[PDB]
């Protein structure tokens, strides 16, 4: 028994930091997306 | 001024963009991705390492 739970068992401690690392990740990216778009909009005053 | 045609300060300031635009993408992207080799356009050793 403590052999098969050793084999496959969760060890919350090394996926929460997993987790955690994710959701960061994502919010960063759509942060940088948010800041990104801009980039093409600047062209519209060169126009007029 | 005193050429009609042609505009090579508009030119100068053109060519000035794409090398800070090169540098903006490579932010970018970096802020988007973990790390910050990414598929070595930069030294491969780091990537290979």
């Amino acid at each position: 028994s403590e052999a098969q739970s050793r084999i496959q068992d969760a060890d919350y401690a090394t996926e929460v930091s997993n987790m955690s690392k994710a959701q960061i990740i994502q919010q960063a990216g759509n942060s940088v997306l948010a800041k990104a778009n801009q980039v093409p909009q600047q062209v519209l005053s060169l126009l007029q | 001024a005193q050429v009609i045609n042609t505009n090579s300060l508009s030119l100068i300031t053109q060519n000035n963009i794409n090398k800070n635009q090169s540098a903006l993408s490579s932010s970018i992207e970096r802020l988007s991705s973990g790390l910050r080799i990414n598929s070595a356009k930069d030294d491969a050793a780091g990537q290979a390492i």
